[PDB]
């Protein structure tokens, strides 16, 4: 209806100035539109300069413009598609599917800068976020709407847990997932959406259970200091409109920091700290508080986390450590001893390991479990090197019953049916309170070491024991 | 109902100020980028005066030029457009105080957050309030009873005495302060008002989940008709961050200047400072010592200098602050806590490993001091904790020493044996407060040598079962710590007898 | 048998060696990191402040 | 190697430093007066390398499965990854 | 100060605390007055500003100013421009270290660090000079045996090196001096020990008359009179 | 130099010292050009000044020129970029070390970073 046109009257690099006419500015935080030969090119307004002339950041590639082409407005910030339609679909930053299939019919299309949600509207106490992993059910719970800290580099199947968390939380709650991909390798990537297709969590034809965000890596900085946010309202439409709980998984939150101090160093901010942007902690909670459960229901929000030359007092994992309610770690060594998955008992934390969060019972249950293993690996030297000549029967008792557990926290994974054939468990929280509890109490002593590797339960437990008894006998 | 539409309607008739509509401030923004906004004209504003934007955002003018005036916002810049209309209020920063802000939950401004409707307000004062002179204080000679064991055992608190709680990440800070604001309803509970003490706490840059759980767990334990909580959450902007607790101080500040006595708990001034470097380098202002500009120190200074004692001729009010510095590993040697240590009138330095042996609360002793506290400790605690801190730091001078394995005399292997009765006595789970004649036996027996013949894990039922020991029968010398804070050496061998008679078991 | 007793206190001192070597490396690797980020944050001020003084 | 790569070919590049290729793009930046980063660096110098050597990639059947395979050489400073190329 | 140094001619105490907040207060302004930052963080007028105030603080012909300052070391770098430039106009240095203090030896003066104009063998006497020449050489000789202490302890050294460090340990705890001030946080009276008595005890201290005497006996003590009743209370108490 | 080798047609030593101070004074003075300052300290114009000095000094199929540069090394740093650059443009890398000089040993030659291409 009311083209305002603008001219483009400075490109560098990635900052793009553009003169308007008089009383036609778009506030800052505003989708800009420029049809190029190859497409359209996407900005964003960010500086006000004066003079009707304003400071964007560009989203894609900036080649071969002249300055005073014609400068289309959207009037709103970016629009993305969400709905049904947007799941198993592979999007852009700008909102256009890249998969190739189409445009996405999407009903409604919403912007990219929301408020968090109110002080008023926080639920005021987080149950724990069922996954259907024993580990992580038992040790390091995850808050309903929570943070959690991935650690572990690639190879120790990352992937493969996550898939795995994507079916468990589509068997239990029946939620789904937004996976993104903020600066993520492009081969990756593709290796990844083909896997996906593989074990059945996109369905080409029928129901894909997540949907895909992917801002490459040859994307400039403004692409990636949104992807994010791009993934985050998606997550929070089929949280607000569906009623779900529904988990957003980012990797990675520190290139994601890396793109928020390109962007702040492109627009001739002071750099701050460590040559971050000093907007850092404004930048974080932008992100975080966006993140929460309402009454509506959740977004809980995996995240990986790299650590940056192995520091911890860098202000990037060290302001990240400030929203993490839950850590996990995918270690070697565990995946290392044959183990899936490759959960590190003794690092992977919570704020909600608490009696008054997760019951007495619970509690007391992973305090046994956390000070068993403790003991465990303090004996791990003298077993080695002495034997089981110095354990008393109090010792090798507990030597035996964390070998126990060590087997014993192995699951089979739904995803791993395709590489091992042995088929997942939903394992179920009530199931594995009892289960530890009873390897606790040491009613399974007389049951063999091996009956316990890549189980699912206490009833798999028995089901295992007798199976290993006849195949003995 | 139709009475929310009617107390707005009434509104909407004050909404009466547009026949007195005749604003001497309204001037263009020249530019608005990078959480600043240069505004040309108003041409009789004031220093560091509160403006209001066209899209409802307020913002403080700052900086004034001949030309324009750089004023910052109190919000996001996507609302602010550039060449709107800037109203000015014709105040310099001012918030709602008053007693009915106690249960409300408010933004940096007094607006509350917790949907309860409006403020009764008793008045609006400034924030950058100067900081009372030297005459109308006095020296700190009242108690503050924390409830918790260590920190009324070791480092007493007066009333206005500026005491600083560092540590580190997730590791039990925020807890401390908080039981403390829990022991506060022994006497808020009460009738005397110097014996009352009124908590505002002020989480800044944190979880709106965080905040709102801690809020659900004060009213729980029902500390919320003394409490008011200020937030200033990590999505919000940087200058209210800023700002929120020079508001609190002025609330604080009406607190103390009616008589009354107060607590106020900063939680964190660390992200404060990062709000204010950021401020500062979208000032373009040169950066000092690890990137922050060289006034933080006399930023939080000029906070915390607002906290003290009056003087009987002031009516004897008073302001105690609890500010809560993260540190980064453990490190004592960064530049923004270093100014703290510099400001405050001593430390609670909460150890990590401690923490992760469980120790919980994490104190360590040879860190953690006070300065004037033992001026205002109960006079009870400052009988039978005399020999404490020493033989604490006696053990803890064999606690190193005993790490390799060699054997020692009677002397210095009694100071073991009884300084690991002392460190896991002083363990106390979350929300559990104590009273002083609930802290007078437990120290009475440490000192005692009791609890030597004691199991070691035996010690934590041993003090509930020797308090509810005496809850059921030596009640009366329960009244007697509460009433006289003052042992006797009658009470002192009564004491003796109550406690050696539940120590034959 | 003082033989056997040097060599149990030999491996007693060694192990101790280890622990405070241990210790000592903890704390200086928590100065390498804050010496690494005021290095980089020192010259990086010199960068700003160069291009600080610009026309 | 890009058309070498769309003939459903295999090519390998060698690219041999990249630190000194960042070192001429610093210095074009810095007197182009662009606003220095992390030791003096550009902001977009890791968009630099990362819209270079995603150039290289291995092709579908459909398009004719050529291959570009790169390998770029770092000279580290006193054997160092964290800085900050 | 100077008034009543020139018209009254007096002897003038000057206690200043604290000098650093002066050259803060310099520096936090000039970023507003125009300046290009200077190093660190600091204002460029800074030694011209530090000169101009200390050059003020002197002692005339027509009168003496005995000035004491309080110097705030930022974050314990002494490599500070600040602190740096401040001792160059200083007569007698006194350093006080954080982890003396946390050694509970108060006051945490370094015994090396602190310098002095004075301190001459004609100035303050030859044996004086001499006693506080080998305090300062056993006690250096202790800090570099540190890291060996460190690592292998103190059954890793040459005796007359353990000798030498078990006597630098007694000073190191006989340095410590019971405050009259700091009552409060001791429940101890204050020492005003005076000079000779003290260079005599550290005399027998350095002749090692009191090697039989443990560590503790020396901690937080006046005079070496008060040592030996420290020893002998630790005697009749420990047994 | 160049006259000797080309005009001349004539085996040519070559001996520079300082080749430090060409670039220590193009940073002197690169500031008060008017130039945004670099990484160190330095100019921005290192290696294209350093390439453009170094480049000019070569053996050609007209003559032979020998280069010996004694190179300044600041603070026994290698990993300051001025020394750092220069390791490009050298075949016979020839380096002293202090710590070696405390051992009173002359020349004090780092015997391992020495390196030649000539060494096959
Ligand atoms: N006395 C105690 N009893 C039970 N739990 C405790 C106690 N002290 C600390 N904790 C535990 O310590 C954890 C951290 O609490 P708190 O938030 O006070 O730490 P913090 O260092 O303040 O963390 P943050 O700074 O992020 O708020 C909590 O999960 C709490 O369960």
């Amino acid at each position: 209806s009311t083209p305002i046109t603008g001219k483009v009257t400075a490109v560098i690099g990635a900052i793009v100035d553009v003169h308007f006419e008089q009383s036609e500015l778009p506030a800052i935080l505003n989708a800009l539109e420029i049809k190029t030969p190859q497409g359209k090119l996407v900005l964003e307004v960010a500086q006000h300069l004066g003079e009707n002339t304003v400071r964007t950041i560009a989203m894609d590639g900036t080649e071969g413009l002249v300055r005073g082409e014609k400068v289309l407005d959207t009037g709103g910030p970016i629009s993305v598609p969400v709905g049904r339609e947007t799941l198993g679909r592979i999007i852009n930053v700008i909102g256009e599917p890249i998969d190739e299939r189409g445009p996405i019919k999407s009903k409604l299309r919403k912007p990219i800068h929301a408020d968090p949600p109110s002080f008023a509207e926080q639920s005021t106490s987080a149950e724990i976020l069922e996954t259907g992993i024993k580990v992580v059910d038992l040790l390091a719970p995850y808050a309903r709407g929570g943070k959690i800290g991935l650690f572990g580099g690639a190879g120790v199947g990352k992937t493969v847990f996550i898939q795995e968390l994507i079916n468990n939380i589509a068997k239990a709650h029946g939620g789904f997932s937004v996976f993104t991909g903020v600066g993520e390798r492009t081969r990756e990537g593709n290796d990844l959406y083909r896997e996906m297709k593989e074990t059945g969590v996109i369905n080409l034809e029928g129901e894909s259970k997540v949907a895909l965000v992917f801002g490459q890596m040859n994307e400039p900085p403004g692409a990636r200091a949104r992807v994010a946010l791009t993934g985050l309202t998606i997550a929070e439409y089929f949280r607000d409109e569906e009623g779900q709980d529904v988990l957003l998984f980012i990797d990675n939150i520190f290139r994601f920091t890396q793109a928020g101090s390109e962007v702040s160093a492109l627009l001739g901010r002071i750099p701050s700290a460590v040559g971050y942007q000093p907007t850092l902690a404004t930048d974080m909670g932008l992100l975080q508080e966006r993140i929460t459960t309402t009454k509506k229901g959740s977004v809980t929000s995996v995240q990986a986390v790299y650590v940056p030359a192995d520091d911890l007092t860098d202000p990037a994992p060290a302001t990240t450590f400030a929203h993490l309610d839950a850590t996990t770690v995918l270690s070697r060594g565990i995946s290392e001893l044959g183990i899936y998955p490759a959960v590190d008992p003794l690092d992977s934390k919570s704020r909600l390991l608490d009696a008054a969060v997760v019951g007495q019972e619970h509690y007391d249950v992973a305090s046994k479990v956390q000070e068993t293993l403790q003991t465990y690996k303090s004996l791990q030297d003298i077993i080695a090197i002495l034997g089981m000549d110095e354990l008393s029967e109090q010792d090798k008792l507990t030597v035996e019953r964390a070998r126990k557990i060590q087997r014993f926290l192995s699951q089979p994974f739904a995803v791993a049916e395709v590489f091992t054939g042995i088929p997942g468990k939903l394992v179920r929280l009530k199931d594995t309170v009892a289960s530890f509890k009873a390897v606790l109490e040491g009613k399974y002593d007389n049951i063999p070491e091996h009956a316990f590797y890549m189980v699912g339960g206490i009833e798999d437990v028995v089901a295992k024991a007798e199976k290993l008894a006849a195949e003995a006998n | 109902k139709a009475q929310p539409t009617e107390v707005s309607s009434i509104l909407e008739e004050r909404i009466g100020v547009s026949d007195e509509a005749n604003l001497n401030e309204t001037g263009r923004v020249l530019a608005v980028g990078d959480g600043i906004a240069r505004v040309f004209g108003l041409n009789n504003i004031q220093a560091e005066e509160l403006v209001e934007f066209s899209s409802g955002v307020k913002g403080m003018a700052l900086n004034l030029e001949p030309g324009q005036v750089g004023i910052v916002l109190f919000g996001s810049d996507r609302l602010v457009k550039e060449g709107e209309l800037v109203k000015r209020t014709g105040n310099i920063v001012d918030v709602p105080v008053g007693p009915g802000l106690l249960g409300r939950v408010v933004d940096a401004l007094g607006n509350p957050i917790d949907g309860k409707g409006p403020i009764d307000a008793a008045g609006r004062s400034r924030a950058q309030v100067k900081a009372p002179g030297i005459l109308p204080r006095r020296s700190v000679h009242e108690p503050v009873q924390t409830g918790l064991k260590a920190v009324d055992a070791l480092v007493p608190i007066g009333r206005g005495q500026r005491e600083l709680i560092i540590g580190d990440r997730q590791t039990g800070k925020t807890a401390v302060a908080l039981d403390t604001i829990l022991n506060q309803k022994r006497w808020n509970n009460g009738s005397d008002e110097s014996k009352k003490l009124y908590c505002v706490y002020v989480a800044v840059g944190q979880k709106r989940s965080t905040v709102a759980q801690l809020v659900q767990t004060l009213e729980q334990h029902d500390a919320m008709k003394y409490s008011i909580i200020v937030a200033a959450t990590a999505s919000e902007a940087a200058p209210l961050q800023y700002l929120a607790p020079f508001t609190a101080a002025s609330i604080g500040e009406w607190f103390r200047d009616n008589g009354k006595h107060a607590l106020i708990v900063y939680d964190d001034l660390s992200k404060q400072a990062v709000a204010y470097r950021q401020l500062s380098l979208l000032l373009r202002r040169p950066p000092g010592r690890e990137a922050y500009p060289g006034d933080v120190f006399y930023l939080h200074s000029r906070l915390l200098e607002r906290a003290a004692k009056l003087s009987e001729k002031e009516g004897s009010g008073s302001l105690t602050a609890l500010p809560v510095i993260e540190t980064q590993g453990g490190d004592v040697s960064a530049y923004i806590p270093t100014n703290v240590i510099s400001i405050t009138d001593g430390q609670i330095f909460l150890e990590a490993e401690l923490f992760y042996k469980g120790i919980r609360p994490a104190i360590n002793v040879g860190l953690s001091v006070s300065r004037v506290g033992s001026a205002a400790q109960v006079k009870a605690l400052k009988q039978v904790a005399g020999s404490l801190k020493l033989f604490l730091a006696q053990y803890r001078e064999v606690a190193a020493f005993a790490q390799f394995g060699s054997d020692l005399d009677a002397s210095t292997k009694q100071t073991l044996v009884r300084g690991e009765r002392l460190t896991q006595l002083l363990k106390q789970n979350q929300y559990s407060p104590l009273a002083t004649e609930e802290q007078v036996p437990l120290i009475y027996a440490g000192v005692n040598g009791h609890l030597d013949g004691i199991e070691l894990s035996r010690i934590g039922e041993f003090e509930s079962s020797f308090l509810s020991y005496l809850k059921s029968n030596h009640n009366e010398l329960l009244t007697e710590i509460r009433e006289k804070g003052e042992l006797s050496k009658e009470l002192l061998a009564s004491l003796k007898s109550a406690t050696e008679s539940f120590v034959a078991t | 048998q003082g033989y056997a007793a040097e060599i149990s206190a030999r491996r007693n001192a060694m192990d101790n060696a280890s622990k405070n070597a241990g210790d000592m490396i903890n704390r200086y690797s928590i100065l390498y990191n804050r010496t690494r980020q005021a290095v980089i944050t020192n010259e990086l001020v010199d960068i700003i402040t160069g291009a600080s003084s610009l026309g």
